């Protein structure tokens, strides 16, 4: 079928654009119908390194990544460092599936080195500073799926679910 | 305080026993015994307490208030009984022995498994170093025996081999050299592997058919046929009586429990199926 | 504007649609002047005409699988894939056809004589009520059809899977969508699920509590659909159907009594109701209510997305309109019933019990506000974006139902992951922490009491124990005099604590005619009914467990009418029937005027502790077998009927194909391929079968598409050239779509469900229910809830095995009795030439609890339900299909007697029947146990038989040759002897059958003969 | 820190209301709770620590005047740990590992998810391998006939452990630990006995995953009831919501308070936590503080041994 | 301080060798002492490749890999593909906790990158067929752990727990 990619949504804004697609395929990963962020990709067991973003994998399944299957090609300048996966596409833990996927998908997934150079200890973080919620809504959320500001005159429901529908486990190492 | 002192005692069957349970199993018996979780014969604490309380009310009618206090009250039962019985658990069952060896003649033998001894040790460990009455020797013996779980052990013997209950060959082995007997009846005890021990035990139980005869034409009435299951004579159970600190509990332990050898347990007493001798582990 | 143009949808097909097509007589042609349209036009002599441009062009091409299973034009041709024959096959089995014959309406006058009764039964309805004419005609269409001895008709002879009327009654279901889609494109699937129905029925002390609890379920769900059948016409319901519904017939002729109508034409439908919807009894008029709860407590609606309150229709204004509507209507019905009860009780401030009810109702309103039974409502939407290519239907639109239905059931399953109990809704923290509860009665010495009938809710009405009542009942607030105690003591036994809900249950049980507050609804006032009831006073006797245990005792006293009476002659047992008390218990009703007073309480006479020695002597002096204190609680639920409505195959292969095997059905391709292909190729009637099976061969082994479309086509084009007036063929599109259909069927692994499928299954469910109603009454039983798939009765311990056998056989349409007007015939249900289908594929489990009459019904009902739930999922017994010893899960009979358990497999074949042969194999093990019990009783075998099989069992289960085990059982029996020159052997299919269990506390013998003897032990143990 | 409750025999934790021969023409029956409610453990420990000069009103007042924040009970067999799991009408024991994939399992699509949970409750369930209901029928006998009294017969489904079973609670204060060590107590109904052994332990507390396992009945404050029973999908993924009664108080011989609750083994969505704090008044917060001291609102998460209160 | 190693356990006998010499390191955390295979660990989000024996991940806690933590360096000719990370031992999610926590953990993980080519139908399978399972004793449980069959006459119960304590979702393709 199609190919989708790998994005974390922290208080960080460094994930603006390396997915060069604006329309993609007739199927759409995350849709929004005036109820908030839908079709959230959850990834379990991959700690984050939010500054100098390269998610070092952990072993503990008690950390998660509230990501999105970001539509398209990984810029066709990467994946010599990433990992990648062509799933039978029943395994992706997608929150509140609105449509219906025909379980056919391939996923390129960024990755990093195990970081054996300091004692690992992750921490939970939620999306603070609702103004930075709005600005990450601007940089990354707007120019991937442009139905926002198209039909959406309701931001109080689509910008304040991402408040805590996305929480992660940052290393800071 | 709050179960300060305890009295463990042996329930030695003087006749056969039948503490009934309705039709509470999936065997071919229609009136089985009361069963443990392991399918072994047990005596519920309800039955043991009810029988002992009834007997004591009859044979100590002046001590009715002490007995009411320790074991409960018929009406105004808003006063918790300061005494309690644990479920009586099978400690040893007699078995017919065809012995091949030892030059010593034996025709019946006491038989246990390691599950039974495990539960007995559970009862016993939960008392000694917690309460104050001290009979640690019995617990040490049971621990020494439980060391050898997984092989037919003979106790205080020179048997080395036997047919048990006419149907099972077993090869035995002494414990270390010698040990005080846990029972005082001068008969060998065998602790068996938990798998052959239970076949031997469930062949030691008495399962009889019984018949209601047409009183005039001396024939069986239609459907007047059923089965019952008795625990054999000489069987031993084990229980504990736990006493909460009080004054009339001392009266119980002094005047009453020191004059209790024989009581009647279970049912079918006209058949003679309930006589029991209580031996306290205090001698 | 005025709408519901589905009277046009119900007369959509001619009455001889399969005799018009494939003409035998043809005389109707030259005496009535398109082939089947002048016929459909001469049957329209009442109301609005036809529109072949609006209804048939789309809707009928969506209601049935036949269009997709044939192809648009061959299903529409009327002329190409022909067969001069005519049959009517089962939906679940495509092997058992039916000879149809033809003495049908053949003339312009002998058919207009059907128009005569279509007239008469539609001539008290002015055009004032646009609905009531349809609301009436919809039901009795079938009734007037079959009243004339006219055999029913297949859907259409090219595919007789479906019958004439289910293909006609599933039209209007899709017509709702056709009408709400042409306007604003909103379709809906409303599903009402009642939460904790089992626990609800489990709450009660007497059988009247159970009975009216089941009736509360059925009436509180009938109230909410009263509005749906009154607004959108009748055909808004799929499960449960109403084609043979007692509740709908009752409500219908009551609505007929409305508006002012003579009691002279209502009888012309009341005869069709008492004759066919019932089976001869008219006790539902002398009871003034329907006698049994039949509403299954879980219901599916097909809605059009419209509303009223615009003085006419209007596009629905919200996504959550129906949910709020039905929840509020449910609470409304509940509070209407409780307030009507308050008023009926205030009408009787005397009689003590009614006065106590008044006195405590006023103290518990703010607690009684809450309904005692929560409901779950889920909907699913569908629009024109999904159905149409802007002018017509679509391809994969035909499957849109099988998708939305599955979405709905998926959300039902997910929401069933959390069970909330109806008691958790109440506010009691302050009422219990701070003594606020009304304690009319005694007073607890421990805060509050618990309800003895409910178990969880606190008690309001406390009854003193039976040591001295009056000297307490009067100084307390229970009673006022000495006369009123006898009436309080008549309903609330001494010691019975009652919660407000269970006390209201008792109140309703006093006279269960208050149910018309809910049974009708929307039709009469809440006060019309109270006046009607307080005017014509009628008392009902609901039987207790003591009455059921003592059935044969009563029966053996009435065959000694005075020969036993002269002995007593004094204690009202053998005294006059004073009033005209009647009841719903058929045995009580057929045996009342037989000398003995059946309304005595056995707990008073021969189950008492002050009497019963006198009564032992009385029965000893007369050869009266003293009664046993045990009765049979017989429960039964259908096997995988959920999956069956979902078109799954777990009904068809129970145990082979697990439900979990559908998650990735790619594994078990083999059995599904086999049985589905068998069914498909057999579903056809005529040369069409060749086309379909060679298509399937083109689908065989991933053969080809676009290539094998020639071999199949060199016959389809042959067929279109086999006629003289064909117009056009797009075989390119058509044969490709025809192969795509079966490809979808096999890839998914389930017959794609269309409305006709649902209405056929539901109608057959209701008809089998009507059969089982008189099967229970055939064995002196008392129905608590017999609805369609399931059953909850109480029978003597004597005829429980007989009833199990005959019921499990009748569920599969195999029987030899007439059960009223219904004479079931080898997989079908013959009703005076009408061959309605049955469920010979669906298994059925059975629970039996031999219970002492003094056993608390809470734990009895809970044990019954927990056996019938755990065991059917948890047991595996050997079965062979295709000639291979496999496992199997459902379709058993579990028995329990205070610790003894046994299981009797009922099929030993996984396509439990596939031939007309295997119809007798059903319950074959049960007649063996019945025969063996027939030998033990007469003194040809000794019950030592039941304690002597263990020794033979070792030998026989290790045994490996057939006739060896044959002789072994023969000699085991021949030590308790069965006969001189032995004649009863076990039928050699019983051996090797090994029953397994997934390691549960339910201990069971691993072999079927030991289970047979444990069933004998359990049956006897209760006698 | 950790207190192991070792039953010496079958136990009876009565699930329902009346158990006594009230009506004459009927037997009485009872069924044991698989896990003892936290009120049972609390009242037992208090009985061991009783004082004769405190409270006498609102039992949890002078009950909590002796306890620490007791953390809810689970099952240890032989160092192994089992944890309850509850569905509609269902209740299953499972171990630590089988809980990991449970959040994603309940969001698997229809057939995959139902097959998963159905295998979790009929193949992975270790209850009927370690605990089964032992039906004990008992009678009373009138001493005039030496027969049964009239219908004075009762059933009582006891709790028979096929192997060694402990009940595991965690307690904060250690002065409480070394004063209830090796105490033989009357743990449960109808006079059954269990032993208490205490061992100091270490398990972390502060964890906030998406989901949680309720190791105790989550009490709902009866002012959030309608605000809870309209939107049940927001707080529990699967389990059972039930009216319960907090037990029976001994010093005053009364039946305790009936509250709605989320039975243990139910999986709650983190939305629950603040939903409680933001919908309770300080005067009820003071009551539910004690309700949590005894152990009623205890959460474990499906990843680690994540002990967590709700209010605290 | 030491370093550990999470060797996989598939249906395959690709577990005959992971370390050069028999034991090597000073202490081990996973224990086989008379009543259970203590302190085992289950890694999630991954999958095992029974042929071509390495890891072949598939990201969901539905999928998991069960491996034992032994002290050895991976074969001295690889760890180009073997993860080598370090966690504070409380993100170490050990099943059947019995022993001592080290708090400075270092692991080697046999693994190959996904290299997505096939539709990864990842199917679980038991640890059974006793002919397969019995020869495993002294080459997976006495090639690194000489401790058994030294004091243990309790092999068949720590075989009972072998029958279940390993489980995964393999590759099959
Ligand atoms: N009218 C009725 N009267 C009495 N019992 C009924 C009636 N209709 C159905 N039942 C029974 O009640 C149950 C209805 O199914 P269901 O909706 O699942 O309720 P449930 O068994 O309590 N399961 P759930 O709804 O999840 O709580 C089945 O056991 C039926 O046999
Ligand atoms: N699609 C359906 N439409 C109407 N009623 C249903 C449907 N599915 C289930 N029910 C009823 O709701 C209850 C669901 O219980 P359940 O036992 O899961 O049904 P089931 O299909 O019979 N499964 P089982 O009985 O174990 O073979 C039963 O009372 C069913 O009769
Ligand atoms: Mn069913
Ligand atoms: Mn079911
Ligand atoms: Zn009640």
């Amino acid at each position: 079928s199609t190919q989708r990619e790998y994005v974390f949504i922290p208080i960080t804004n460094s994930i603006t654009i390396d997915v060069k697609i604006t329309i993609g395929g007739s199927d759409h990963i995350t849709n929004i119908d005036e109820r908030g962020i839908h079709n959230v990709l959850v990834i379990t067991g991959y700690a984050v390194d939010e500054k100098n973003g390269r998610l070092v994998p952990t072993l503990d399944p008690c950390d998660y990544v509230k990501g999105i299957l970001v539509a398209g090609t990984p810029q066709q300048a990467q994946s010599n460092d990433f990992l990648t996966l062509k799933l039978p596409a029943n395994k992706l833990y997608l929150i509140r599936k609105k449509g219906n996927i025909s379980d056919d998908l391939k996923i390129y997934i960024p990755y990093s080195s195990p970081d054996a150079r300091n004692s690992m200890k992750t921490k939970p973080v939620s999306i603070s500073d609702d103004t930075i919620v709005n600005n990450i809504i601007k940089e990354v959320f707007d120019k991937i799926y442009n139905i926002t500001q198209k039909e959406k005159v309701k931001i109080e429901k689509v910008k304040e679910d991402i408040k805590e529908l996305f929480s992660y486990y940052a290393l800071e190492q | 305080p709050y179960y300060a002192f305890a009295e463990p005692f042996f329930i030695h069957a003087i006749t056969h026993l039948h503490v009934g349970s309705g039709s509470s199993v999936e065997e071919e018996i229609a009136l089985p015994f009361q069963r443990d979780e392991l399918g072994y014969p047990t005596i519920y604490a309800s039955s043991l307490k009810g029988a002992i309380k009834s007997f004591l009310l009859k044979e100590f009618p002046d001590k009715r208030d002490v007995i009411y206090k320790v074991l409960g009250e018929d009406e105004n039962p808003e006063e918790a009984s300061l005494g309690t019985f644990l479920d009586a658990i099978l400690f040893a069952i007699p078995s017919r022995i065809i012995e091949i060896d030892s030059a010593k003649p034996y025709v019946w033998v006491y038989v246990t498994t390691y599950e039974l001894l495990k539960k007995v040790k559970l009862y016993l460990d939960s008392i000694s170093q917690l309460s104050n009455a001290s009979f640690s020797n019995l617990k040490n013996k049971i621990d020494t025996i439980l060391a050898k779980e997984g092989k037919n052990i003979t106790l205080d013997s020179d048997l080395k081999s036997a047919i048990l209950n006419e149907d099972f060959y077993v090869e035995l082995e002494a414990l270390n050299n010698k040990i005080p007997s846990i029972i005082n009846a001068g008969v060998p005890l065998l602790v068996l592997e938990d798998s052959i021990g239970r076949e031997v035990i469930n062949r030691s139980l008495i399962r009889v058919r019984r018949i209601r005869i047409d009183r005039d034409k001396k024939v069986v009435e239609t459907g007047g046929l059923w089965s019952e299951e008795y625990v054999p004579m000489k069987t031993i159970f084990f229980s504990v009586l736990l006493g909460k600190e009080s004054k009339e509990s001392a009266i119980f332990a002094s005047c009453i429990l020191r004059n209790l050898r024989y009581v009647i347990l279970g049912g079918k007493e006209t058949i003679g199926k309930g006589i029991v001798e209580l031996r306290w582990v205090k001698d | 504007e005025f709408l519901d143009y589905k009277i046009i949808a119900l007369l959509h097909d001619p009455p001889n649609k399969a005799w018009v097509i494939t003409g035998r007589a043809r005389n109707l042609t030259q005496q009535l002047s398109r082939k089947h349209e002048k016929v459909a036009k001469y049957i329209i002599n009442q109301l609005f005409g036809k529109n072949y441009s609006e209804k048939v062009d789309n809707a009928d091409k969506l209601a049935s699988s036949i269009d997709r299973y044939l192809g648009s034009i061959v299903y529409k041709e009327r002329s190409l894939f022909e067969n001069r024959s005519i049959f009517l096959k089962n939906i679940l089995l495509s092997n058992i056809q039916r000879d149809i014959g033809n003495l049908f309406p053949k003339d312009k006058s002998k058919l207009d004589n059907l128009i005569l009764e279509y007239k008469k039964l539609l001539n008290v309805i002015n055009k004032t009520n646009l609905i009531l004419k349809y609301q009436l005609f919809y039901l009795i269409y079938e009734l007037v059809w079959i009243d004339s001895k006219y055999e029913n008709t297949p859907s259409d002879t090219r595919n007789p899977t479906h019958t004439i009327f289910d293909h006609l009654y599933a039209t209007a279901a899709m017509m709702n969508w056709i009408l709400s889609l042409e306007k604003e494109a909103k379709g809906y699937l409303l599903g009402i699920d009642t939460i904790g129905v089992a626990d609800f029925i489990s709450k009660g002390r007497k059988t009247r509590d159970l009975w009216i609890s089941s009736y509360l379920v059925s009436a509180l769900l009938w109230y909410v659909i009263t509005w749906f059948i009154e607004e959108y016409g009748p055909d808004v319901i799929l499960f449960p159907s109403l084609r043979f519904n007692q509740f709908y017939a009752f409500y219908l002729l009551e609505k007929l009594r409305k508006e002012g109508v003579s009691e002279d034409v209502i009888d012309e439908i009341k005869e069709l109701i008492t004759k066919y919807i019932f089976n001869g009894d008219d006790l539902f008029e002398n009871l003034k209510i329907p006698p049994y709860p039949i509403i299954p407590g879980r219901i599916t609606l097909i809605l059009p997305g419209l509303i009223r309150e615009g003085e006419e229709y209007k596009k629905v204004q919200d996504d959550n309109c129906f949910i709020s509507k039905v929840k509020e209507r449910y609470n409304e019905g509940w509070r209407k019933l409780i307030e009507g009860l308050r008023c009926y009780s205030e009408r009787k401030r005397e009689d003590g019990f009614w006065n106590l009810v008044c006195r405590v109702l006023k103290l518990t309103e703010d607690l009684l506000q809450t309904t005692p039974l929560n409901i779950r409502v889920k909907q699913v939407s569908v629009t024109e974006d999904e159905i149409f290519n802007n002018n017509k239907l679509r391809s994969d639109s035909w499957k849109i139902y099988d998708n939305k239905y599955r979405q709905l059931v998926s959300e039902f399953k997910k929401s069933k992951l959390v069970k909330v109990t109806p008691e958790s809704r109440l506010k009691l923290f302050e009422l219990t922490k701070f003594d606020k509860l009304p304690q009319i009665g005694e007073k607890s010495k421990r805060g509050y009491e618990f309800c003895t009938s409910c178990g969880v809710l606190p008690a309001v009405v406390i009854m003193p124990k039976e040591d001295e009542l009056e000297k307490k009942l009067i100084d307390l607030g229970i009673a006022r005099d000495e006369k009123d105690v006898r009436s309080i003591k008549n309903m609330i036994s001494p010691g019975e604590r009652l919660c407000p809900w269970c006390l209201v249950k008792r109140a309703l049980g006093a006279e269960p005619r208050l149910m018309r507050i809910l049974l009708l609804g929307d039709l009469y006032s809440v006060e019309k009914i109270v006046n009607e009831i307080v005017s014509r006073d009628v008392k009902i006797e609901i039987p207790s467990t003591s009455d059921i245990a003592s059935i044969k005792t009563f029966e053996e006293m009435i065959e000694k009418k005075n020969e036993i009476c002269e002995d007593l002659k004094e204690e009202e047992v053998c005294e006059k029937p004073s009033e005209s008390v009647l009841s719903m218990w058929q045995w009580f009703n057929k045996n009342y005027y037989n000398g003995i007073n059946l309304t005595i309480d056995p707990e008073e006479y021969w189950f008492s502790e002050k009497r019963r020695r006198y009564y032992f002597s009385v029965f000893r002096r007369h050869r009266i077998t003293f009664p046993s204190p045990y009765y049979a609680l017989v429960r039964a639920d259908s096997d995988y009927l959920g999956d069956l409505l979902e078109g799954k195959l777990t009904p068809y292969l129970a145990g082979i194909i697990d439900s979990g095997d559908y998650a990735n059905i790619s594994e078990k391709k083999e059995e599904v391929n086999k049985l589905l292909e068998e069914y498909l190729v057999n579903a056809g009637s005529g040369s069409i079968v060749d086309y379909v099976k060679t298509v399937l061969k083109c689908i065989r082994e991933n053969l080809n598409k676009c290539s094998c479309a020639e071999k199949i086509y060199s016959n389809e084009v042959a067929k279109v050239m086999f006629r003289v007036n064909v117009e056009k063929a797009n075989v390119e599109e058509e044969v490709k779509n025809s192969l795509e259909y079966f490809e979808t069927i096999l890839n998914e692994g389930r017959i794609i469900v269309t409305p006709a499928w649902h209405v056929s299954i539901s109608s057959a469910l209701n008809r089998g229910l009507l059969v089982e109603l008189e099967l229970v009454n055939k064995h002196k039983g008392f129905v608590i809830y017999a609805g369609g798939d399931d059953l909850l009765a109480m029978l003597p311990v004597d005829e429980v095995l007989d009833f199990i056998k005959e019921s499990r056989r009748a569920f599969a349409g195999f029987g030899t009795e007439k059960l009223g007007n219904m004479c079931l015939e080898n997989g079908f249900v013959r009703i005076n030439n009408a061959y309605y289908p049955s469920l010979p594929i669906v298994g059925r489990s059975y629970s039996v609890i031999i219970a002492h009459y003094a056993d608390p019904l809470f734990f009895v009902i809970n044990d019954s339900y927990n056996l019938l739930e755990e065991g059917k999922e948890i047991i595996r017994y050997r079965v062979m299909y295709n000639g291979e010893y496999k496992d199997a899960k459902k379709d058993v009979a579990i028995f329990r007697y205070q610790g003894l358990t046994s299981v009797i497999p009922l099929s030993l074949k996984r396509p439990i029947v596939s031939s007309v042969s295997d119809f007798n194999e059903i319950a074959s093990i049960i007649d063996v146990i019945l025969e063996l019990k027939k030998r033990i009783d007469e003194g040809r075998i000794s019950v030592s038989l039941l304690y002597d099989y263990e020794k033979y069992k070792h030998l026989i289960v290790a045994s490996d040759e057939k006739y060896l085990t044959e002789f072994l059982v023969k000699d085991w029996i021949k030590r308790n002897s069965l006969r001189k020159h032995v004649e009863f052997t076990i039928d050699e299919k019983l051996y090797g059958v090994r029953l397994t269990i997934e390691n549960y506390p339910i201990k069971i013998p691993n072999d079927l003969i030991s289970n047979i003897v444990y069933t004998l032990r359990i049956i006897y143990g209760g006698e | 820190k950790r207190v192991l409750i070792k039953p010496l025999e079958p136990l009876m934790f009565r699930s329902q209301g009346e158990f006594e021969p009230l009506i004459t023409g009927s037997h009485t029956a009872a069924q044991s709770l698989i896990i003892p409610r936290p009120s049972t453990i609390a009242g037992m420990l208090g009985y061991i620590l009783f004082n004769k000069s405190s409270g006498t009103g609102d039992w949890l007042s002078d009950l909590t005047n002796l306890l620490a924040t007791i953390y809810g009970t689970f099952i240890e067999t032989n160092g192994e740990y089992l944890f309850p799991l509850r569905m509609g009408n269902h209740l299953a024991l499972v171990d630590q590992q089988h809980l990991i994939n449970l959040p994603t399992l309940l969001e698997k699509e229809y057939e995959r998810r139902e097959k998963g949970i159905y295998e979790l409750f009929y193949d992975k369930n270790k209850l009927f391998q370690i605990i089964n209901h032992q039906d004990r029928i008992g009678i009373s006998i009138d001493k005039s006939t030496r027969t049964v009294k009239e219908h004075y017969l009762y059933s009582a489904r006891y709790l028979a452990f096929k192997k060694e079973v402990n009940y595991v609670i965690f307690i904060d204060n250690d002065a409480i630990s070394d004063k209830i060590n090796g105490k033989i107590v009357n743990f449960g109904g109808e006079n059954r006995i269990a032993k208490l052994e205490v061992d100091d332990y270490k398990v972390d507390t502060s964890i906030e995953e998406e989901y949680y396992l309720a190791l105790s009945p989550i009490l709902i404050p009866d002012e959030a009831l309608d605000n809870f029973l309209d939107n049940i999908s927001d707080y529990v993924a699967m389990g059972k919501v039930d009216k319960i009664s907090l037990g029976f108080d001994i010093a005053n011989t009364k039946r305790k308070e009936m509250l709605t609750a989320i039975l243990e083994g139910s999986i709650v969505k983190r939305s629950i936590i603040d939903f409680i704090k933001n919908e309770i008044k300080n005067d009820l917060r003071y009551r539910f503080s004690k309700y949590e001291k005894i152990g009623y609102n205890t959460l474990m998460s499906l990843c680690k041994l994540a002990l967590r209160k709700i209010l605290s």
